[PDB]
RNA sequence: UGCAUUAGCUAGUUGGUAAGGUAACGGCUUACCAAGGCAACGAUGCAUAGCCGACCUGAGAGGGUGAUCGGCCACACUGGA
RNA sequence: GGGCGUAAAGCGCGCGUAGGCGGUUUUUUAAGUCUGAUGUGAAAGCCCACGGCUCAACCGUGGAGGGUCAUUGGAAACUGGAAAACUUGAGUGCAGAAGAGGAAAGUGGAAUUCCAUGUGUAGCGGUGAAAUGCGCAGAGAUAUGGAGGAACACCAGUGGCGAAGGCGACUUUCUGGUCUGUAACUGACGCUGAUGUGCGAAAGCGUGGGGAUCAAACAGGAUUAGAUACCCUGGUAGUCCACGCCGUAAACGAUGAGUGCUAAGUGUUAGGGGGUGCCCCUUAGUGCUGCAGCUAACGCAUUAAGCACUCCGCCUGGGGAGU
RNA sequence: CCGUCGAAGGUGGGACAAAUGAUUGGGGUGAAGUCGUAACAAGGUAGCCGUAUCGGAAGGUGCGGCUGGAU
């Protein structure tokens, strides 16, 4: 019904053992109370187009994630503007 | 609730050769299991009571396929009980 | 449906009203003879016969004058479902002595009033659709 | 008969068989027997009245429905053996 | 022999099964309408007649005679309750846009008060006529500045409104969720609804804190043949935040309730096609536009109270009585 | 003789009733003798719901509500 395309970044420098705890928990909060999702990807080394905070690098995992309860894109936002974890996200309602 | 194919697999294994739904026997079995899967979202929202009334409803529309199987159906009365997890 | 002769009665009495010469009455399992009773005398005129499939809809061909002039002055409901108006040998009503046909069924099918009192029996007339 | 200015009642309530003896089975007692069960059929409280065959009555649709005069049911200061 | 409006009538109770009752095609084994044991068929019974008492009580007719005591065993494609089956129009709202369901706000700079020191001394709180306020042994006026509040003028829109319920000195939260053109998915159609959570402006409630330009009362000022009123004023209370909770309304403008159709639309905040917005866009969340027919009239009609779909329902002595 | 049951009674507390004084109210009354436009038009204050209040009878300075506002 409600699909949501997030394209969060992680920080440029996060241990993997970390960076494994960290997708977790947006895993977590994506696949709450049914997954629904399309496929699982996990980019690494790239560059990006344009540039936000003059940073370095990025680690890049961007999943579709399908929802019906409205509940998977939800915390995602605000873990991207209180924490200093993810930088440049995303907000598309496209199906 | 659960998804079309996510849920195909109690129907298919206990409907006849049609791939269909409708089936009384098959209605009441995904609807048991849309309030099971409903019931993860009924904790949380509990100041809601927009939708507390809407199973009550779903229930209703169940008693009368409910009520077919009262009917004539004595071995397809316990078959949707000794199964799944429900009363009598 | 919940009224057996529910749109019948407000098909033929808007349709005397508005002149329709056809008729489209929601045909069912008894509402042919039922609407089509009137068929001996004139009041609503006669058809052919009941064309349709498994209780589709019947017309009632209604006829008017030469300046549309209506014989009907309106039909009203009697004899509906829950209670029942079964005359019997208590007593036969009379007006103009013989002139059109009514509801007066019993083991004849469909019967006039002529001899309503011969029989003295007075139930409800009713048909099958094709 | 209703109570709004009361809204509930039966627990061997609901069915079990055996000590007798009367017009009769016998939850009569007989051995034992349930939980909120019975009950809305207001059972359980009241209202309390002798009951009927009758006469007026809307024009019929509605409504009344006992003074007669006989059946019965009573009573015999008060109770009790 | 009662309305679902002035009459005799708007449950503000928006979220829910009183089994009272609300299309599901086909389809059933016989709920059923009109036939069947009839002997009996009597009666201070209306007995079809029946006996006279003149004005009074003068009583036989059980078959007639009804007031009988043949009305199916029965002919199922069918009140509320429907298995095989698909549909959009509604479900989340399928793609939409303003909603940020929601800003409380530190550095902040603009104030009635003291005073650094100024629209700094007649400046302001300041009257239907009727202003009170700022030393008598020592006294306000705010362009400012060293201050703001319950911190904040504009983005707060005939907004989405999902129940009587539309947000900020830009600003962040997605919280069920409601809607018009559209149907991806199974298929199956009721009562403003028995769980009316007793939700419910308002004084009172969990007012944490609260009382400041101020402001009831209070000093008062004022008339004319009549006004502690009201007006304004120094002036306590009176208005304020999370924390069981808090409940009448002009909740209904005295105006709640499932109908449509014989004129067009269907706006709102601003978002949308046939394809270029020229022809189309039924209509809803919202503002509703009159004509067949009712209603004694008034008045209901692309959302009648005509007539085919729910329980409800109000006038009963005017009264007394809302006591 | 032990016992079994019985009327009857002393009465137990309550309800119940009826007068009695004192009362506190009704429901009008003694007919504007007590005071007054207590409200309606454009009603010296333009109209009107629940309320803190609320009078020998008569309401409004608060609390939220009101076009039912004329030239």
């Amino acid at each position: 019904m409600r699909t949501y395309e997030v394209m969060y970044i992680v920080r440029p420098n996060i241990e993997e053992d970390a960076k494994k705890a960290l997708v977790e928990r947006f895993n977590g909060i994506l696949a709450t109370e049914g997954a629904e999702v399309l496929e699982a990807k996990d980019w690494g080394k790239r560059r990006l187009a344009y540039e936000i905070n003059d940073f370095k690098d990025g680690f890049y995992n961007i999943v579709r994630v399908k929802s019906d309860n409205n509940k998977a894109t939800d915390e995602f936002q605000r873990l991207a503007k209180i924490s200093d974890d993810i930088i440049r996200y995303m907000v598309i309602r496209e199906d | 609730a659960i998804s079309q194919e996510r849920k195909n697999e109690i129907i298919k294994e206990y409907r006849v050769h049609e791939t269909d739904t409708g089936s009384p026997e098959v209605q009441i079995a995904v609807l048991t299991a849309e309030i099971n899967a409903v019931n993860e979202h009924l904790r949380t929202h509990k100041k809601d009571h927009h939708s507390r009334r809407g199973l009550l409803k779903m229930v209703g529309r169940r008693r009368h396929l409910l009520n077919y199987l009262r009917s004539k159906d004595i071995q397809r009365y316990r078959e949707l009980i000794k199964s799944l997890g429900i009363r009598r | 449906m919940t009224d057996p002769i529910a749109d019948m009665l407000t098909r033929v009495r808007n349709a005397n009203m508005v002149r329709h010469e056809k008729l489209e009455l929601p045909a069912s399992n008894i509402k042919k003879e039922i609407a089509e009773i009137l068929k001996s005398e004139g009041f609503i005129k006669n058809v052919e016969y009941v064309e349709d499939d498994k209780q589709g809809v019947l017309r009632l061909f209604l006829k008017y004058g030469q300046n549309d002039e209506r014989v009907i002055t309106g039909l009203k409901r009697i004899s509906k479902p829950g209670l029942r108006v079964y005359a019997k040998a208590s007593e036969m009503p009379k007006v103009l002595n013989g002139l059109g046909i009514a509801l007066v069924s019993t083991s004849e099918g469909v019967i006039t009033d002529k001899e309503a009192r011969k029989r003295n029996v007075g139930g409800e007339i009713i048909a099958y659709v094709w």
